[PDB]
RNA sequence: UAGGCAAAGCCGCCCGGUGGAUGGCUCGGCUCGGGCGCCGAAGAAGGGCGUGGCAAGCUGCGAUAAGCCCGGGGUAGCCGCA
RNA sequence: CCGUGAGGGAAAGCUGAAAAGAACCCCGGAAGGGGGGUGAAAAGAGCCUGAAACCGGGCGGCUACAGUGGGGCAGGCCCGAA
RNA sequence: UAGUAGCAGCGAAGAGGGGUGAGAAGCCCCUCCGCCGGAAAGGACCAGGGUUUCCUGGCAACUUCAAUAGGCCAGGAGUUAG
RNA sequence: GGACGGGGAACGAGCCCCCGCGCCCGUACCGAGAACCGACGCAGGUGCUCCUGGGUGAGAAGCCCAAGGCGGCUCGGGUGACCCCGGGCCAGGGAACUCGGCAAAUUGGCCCCGUAACUUCGGGAGAAGGGGUGCCUGCGGUCUUGGGGUAUACCCCCGGGAC
């Protein structure tokens, strides 16, 4: 059931919405911060040296 | 959705405005070089992550 | 305005419908009538026009049980097309 | 434009029941508005066929036969038909209202009413006829109960 | 504040039948602002304002005028007809 | 006996269809050398949305929206990629 | 464009000196075809050159009693202008 | 390989006549036949989708066949609250 | 909303009449065997989430038909070989099949009679086993629901309903 039948439950939920600061589809509505730029939990922009 | 927020609605409106192929006079102006647009899409095929 | 140039009465036997699949017997009967009329009037099967009473008689017992035979009147018109009617 | 959709909306019936005359096949392509559909309806080229109601003559005949008592034998029953609890409620209410009316009018001493009431609650009597017959036979009232 | 007028079939029918003008205005304009703007610019009396935001992201207003002013006449006067 | 004499099929050349190699080209990249070196609450960088007569994208710009004013250079053409 | 997301991420250059970008006639439902034009050259917008694999046609040889590819010798048919 | 597999199975399906059209089994209309009817099917509607809605026109591409049809393509329009 | 208190003015209502204002955002459509997710116009999943007439029927079961919709689970025709998938019947025998009764077959609703060992005394139990079952013509009963009779129950008459 973990494949195609479970894929049908991804039709109505959401983890992220568009971030107001960086515009990506990365704002975690429940955690209340952006997973890309870190808005809502860090006033400085989130960017790590291990990322190209 | 029946009930929408205005920001999501405005982003959808922006996608609706941009979704269109280049005009025929633009094709003639560029001598058949500009035929397609990157913002052209189909609602069933390519999904906005609004 | 279409004038009749020939008229015949025929008894078309549809016993071949019992030798085909039960899910297509009435439609097969329509094809049988068209082929019979084309053969006996020397025209193509597309030049034959079935009448409404004939169609309803063929479809009276739904798709599975067309009648075993039909008594019909065939008329050849001045343009070359043929009309087939259930005799009544 | 779909003529049948507008015609069904105008006539307030189903599109399955809206009927368009073949004589208006030429005029169908010129139909633009619901006013045009109304004009065609007024001319009579578009009408609504009557709906089918399931005929009830067979049911009425069978219902008369069932009232007379046919077609309700052992071979025609598949589940419970008689309600025991409702029957008990009706039996108690019939006997209790009869006995209470008798006591209220004074034909029965309250002690005799108590004995009859407890017997009724204890299921001594099959029916109101049995209760009346018991009352008459044991002479619990000064005048007979009909 | 007013961007333009809507001169479609629905807008023309509304103008001729209900004394309403259809305008495209700024998305942030409120009903109060639209009514005051219409009254100031055209010197008519506004009966009521209905507003909606189109799927293309524009605010459209149906301005119903008072019962002494003609929407069709005003449209002819401005020459947008 | 063999040729006229041929099925399906096989090999080689020529022409065509497909394909986009090869060659030529280059307003692109890469390396090295030299310079220059901070911006932001006077609200930055970044993003969204919008903005052209016909305009979808890029570029530019910001409701004054491929744009407004002033001065210097540049003279007769101009309205970006197109 | 892909992934809920952190992240990941292509393919894709070339008409001609000049559009001179193919008038006009016949056919076709249309894409389009024939004739006729422009051009030094179709180089025809699916646009420099245009390989091989592959497919179609023509030509040469074989082809239904004879087991296949490579080499040497002898021969039959075909080419053998430079 | 190969003009081959598949375009069956999950309890519905088509036929006659006419019209349009280059072209019609399949588009439009009538008649007949069938399927659902506490519903893979009728009414409402959440999330999600985001113009797929409506009108006009069309068939280079899309729909496991066709097409004059279309959730497709082109143009235009449409969502009104104490 | 009410009550219990403090303070203030000379006015004044929860009643009647009349006047004025109510901003902002959503609002199309699908809502799924083609508009969502599953690379698809995907037999899955999400949502059958909430609602639905008549007959038979214990029944929101099945079967047939309304209202309403559909023939678009998006190939058509011919043939009636073998073979495969799904379904029907099969004389005599009756598990001899086979690892194994797998599969298939049998029984089947309701009413009446009847029901063992054992038991934790509740159960076992629908144990098991046997009989009845259609249609038609009449005769009744128990109630129910109204109306009329002296008439609130009973009683008589009339119309409807159930068993
Ligand atoms: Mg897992
Ligand atoms: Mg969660
Ligand atoms: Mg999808
Ligand atoms: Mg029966
Ligand atoms: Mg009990
Ligand atoms: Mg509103
Ligand atoms: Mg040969
Ligand atoms: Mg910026
Ligand atoms: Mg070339
Ligand atoms: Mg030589
Ligand atoms: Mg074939
Ligand atoms: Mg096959
Ligand atoms: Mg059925
Ligand atoms: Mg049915
Ligand atoms: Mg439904
Ligand atoms: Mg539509
Ligand atoms: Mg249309
Ligand atoms: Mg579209
Ligand atoms: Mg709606
Ligand atoms: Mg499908
Ligand atoms: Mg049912
Ligand atoms: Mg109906
Ligand atoms: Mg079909
Ligand atoms: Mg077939
Ligand atoms: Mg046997
Ligand atoms: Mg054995
Ligand atoms: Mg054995
Ligand atoms: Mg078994
Ligand atoms: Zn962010």
């Amino acid at each position: 059931m973990k494949g195609t039948p479970s894929m049908g439950k991804h039709n109505k939920g959401k983890t992220h919405i568009r971030c107001p600061r960086c515009g990506r589809h990365s704002y975690n509505v429940t955690k209340k911060y952006c997973a890309s730029c870190g808005w809502g939990r860090s006033k400085r922009w989130r960017r790590y040296n291990w990322a190209k | 959705a029946r009930n929408k927020p205005l920001g999501k609605k405005l982003r959808l409106a922006a996608a609706l405005n941009s979704n269109r192929n280049p005009p025929l006079w633009v094709i003639a102006k560029t001598k058949r070089r500009v035929t397609r647009s990157p913002a052209r899409r189909h609602w069933r095929r390519q999904k906005l992550k609004a | 305005e279409k004038k009749v140039v020939l008229t015949r009465e025929y008894v078309i036997n549809l016993r071949r419908t019992r030798e085909v699949s039960r899910t297509k017997r009435a439609k097969y009967a329509v094809g049988l009538i068209r082929r019979f009329v084309a053969r006996h009037l020397k025209v193509e099967p597309k030049a034959v026009k079935l009448g409404q009473a004939l169609n309803e008689a063929l479809w009276a017992r739904s798709i599975e049980k067309p009648p075993r035979r039909v008594h019909v009147v065939v008329e050849k018109l001045d343009d070359g097309t043929v009309r087939v009617e259930l005799k009544q | 434009v779909d003529v049948k959709r507008l015609a069904a909306e105008i006539l307030g019936v189903g599109v399955s029941r809206v009927k368009i005359s073949p004589e208006a096949v030429g005029r169908l392509e010129e139909v633009v508005t619901k006013d045009d559909v109304r004009a065609l309806i007024d001319e009579g080229l578009i009408w609504a066929e009557p709906e089918k109601g399931n005929s009830r003559g067979r049911w009425r005949e069978l219902h008369e036969k069932k009232k007379k008592g046919r077609r309700r034998g052992q071979g025609s029953r598949k589940g419970r038909r008689l309600d025991e609890e409702e029957a008990w409620v009706n039996k108690m209410r019939v006997m209790r209202r009869f006995l209470n009316t008798l006591k209220r009018q004074g034909k029965l001493d309250p002690a005799t009413w108590r004995q009859l009431y407890r017997m009724v609650k204890g299921n001594y009597f099959r029916d109101l006829r049995h209760l009346k017959t018991y009352i008459n036979e044991h002479k619990l009232t000064k005048e007979p109960v009909k | 504040m007013i961007k333009r007028f809507v001169i479609t079939e629905k807008a023309l029918r509304l103008a001729e039948r209900e004394n309403k003008i259809t305008i495209i205005v700024e998305r942030t304009a409120t009903k109060k602002q639209i009514a005051d703007e219409v009254q100031r610019l055209y010197n008519v009396k506004v009966e009521k304002v209905n507003t909606l935001i189109t799927p293309r992201g524009e605010k459209k207003a149906y301005v119903k005028l008072a019962e002494g002013y003609s929407a069709m006449d005003l449209l002819t006067k401005l020459g947008v007809l």
